[PDB]
């Protein structure tokens, strides 16, 4: 497969992989060819499974206090970022490591109310975040 | 095996030493290496018509050599071989 | 069939041989293949006037070499062999 | 490191030598150097049938010669050992 | 500054010499110069195996030469002491 992301966003996404998974990046930034990875640096899943344009790993057989340390630091880099922006790009990681990802399909009659409709289900989506840190009156 | 005069039958060893200060690591600056085990040795060189005059060199010799086109490279069932004419040896 | 000396006429073996990864096929990049397999040995080497010199190959070796531009070919009743002078050969 | 025929072995001293001047301090200005000091010289000259020829140079000396194609460096004691052709030495 | 065979020392005379035109003086234009005077001349010239034969240079003598490539500089004294073959000296 070609990586995810695009600048050091796919650096970060592959060494959250290499962390799940108990492998090894190689990069010529670390000063190593690919030439010689051993079957130590191999990465290992319960099963993996790709389409066209997605690939899903079906949890890791890596170190699990490893596993777990990398889902903490993510998370800790959350209570730090520089940006709203920031924010985003590491927020999405955090949960593709310590489940996966949910998915709502919009539906609607018209595309005027698919608009709508996705707006709504956004902002409750938004609304609900903001009563998960804050509470309820 | 059997070289076809001129030619001197060697192996490279690997290329850069990673530790070269004493302590300091390296990665690879990508040049090749100039030190090689001598593996087998032609007859000698056939022209100047006066006999078939002797190389220098002989088998389990440390050689050091020009890594240039006058060295040739092969792979024997996964081993490192490489045969050059002796004009690119410089030293054992 | 004679060559006409210093030149050698061989045919080639197997080309970037997709076989040799052990399970595992290779598939092409832009190698040849430096193993060849001797059909015609030439009338030696007409140089130096103290006689004309050897060659040292025979019909039926196989044989190492350079793909250097010394290399040609040509068609016998529709097959190709490869024709260059021992100066492009290394070992056996 | 036994030089392979013709070759000479020598340690080049310090490359732009920052006092060229006299009193002044003249520093780097694109110059290099060309004085050696010699470690090893090769088995004789060995082309011309003859039987081999002498090298007029001598180990423990300081050997001129140019910065040419024949010059090659490598390391011992992790010195800076450099190879070349009686050639490309020029005098003493 | 002993040549190394061949090789031939001298220093070169006065650069684009201005007063070679008469009454009148004349100016530079990036030419050098072809009149030397001799300093040391080389051992001879060796091949053909036969000892070494001569040169017909001598020391101490005004010759003229190709200010050329062949012709090498070098850092006796502080003066220019080129070292050139003989094959570049042209005439006495």
């Amino acid at each position: 497969v070609k990586a995810p992301g695009f600048g050091d966003r796919r650096k970060a996404m592959l060494q959250d992989i290499a962390t799940l998974t108990g492998g090894t990046v190689i990069s010529e930034e670390i000063g190593m060819e690919l030439e010689k990875a051993t079957l130590e640096d191999l990465g290992q899943a319960k099963r993996v499974v790709i389409n066209k344009d997605t690939t899903t790993i079906i949890d890791g057989v890596g170190e699990e206090a490893a596993i777990q340390g990398r889902v903490a630091q993510i998370r800790q880099q959350i209570e730090e970022a520089t940006s709203d922006y920031d924010r985003e790009k590491l927020q999405e990681r955090v949960a593709k490591l310590a489940g996966g990802v949910a998915v709502i399909k919009v539906g609607a009659a018209t595309e005027v109310e698919m608009k709508e409709k996705k707006a709504r289900v956004e902002d409750a989506l938004h609304a609900t975040r903001a009563a998960v840190e804050e509470g309820v009156v | 095996i059997r070289p076809l005069h001129d030619r001197v039958i060697v192996k490279r060893k690997e290329v850069e030493t990673k530790s070269a200060g004493g302590i300091v690591l390296t990665g690879s600056a990508a040049a090749k290496s100039t030190r090689g085990e001598v593996l087998a040795v032609g007859n000698g060189r056939i022209l100047e018509n006066g006999e078939v005059k002797p190389l220098d060199v002989k088998v389990g010799d440390i050689v050091i050599f020009n890594d240039g086109y006058g060295v040739k490279s092969e792979k024997i069932d996964n081993e490192e071989v490489l045969i050059m004419s002796e004009s690119d040896i410089l030293a054992i």
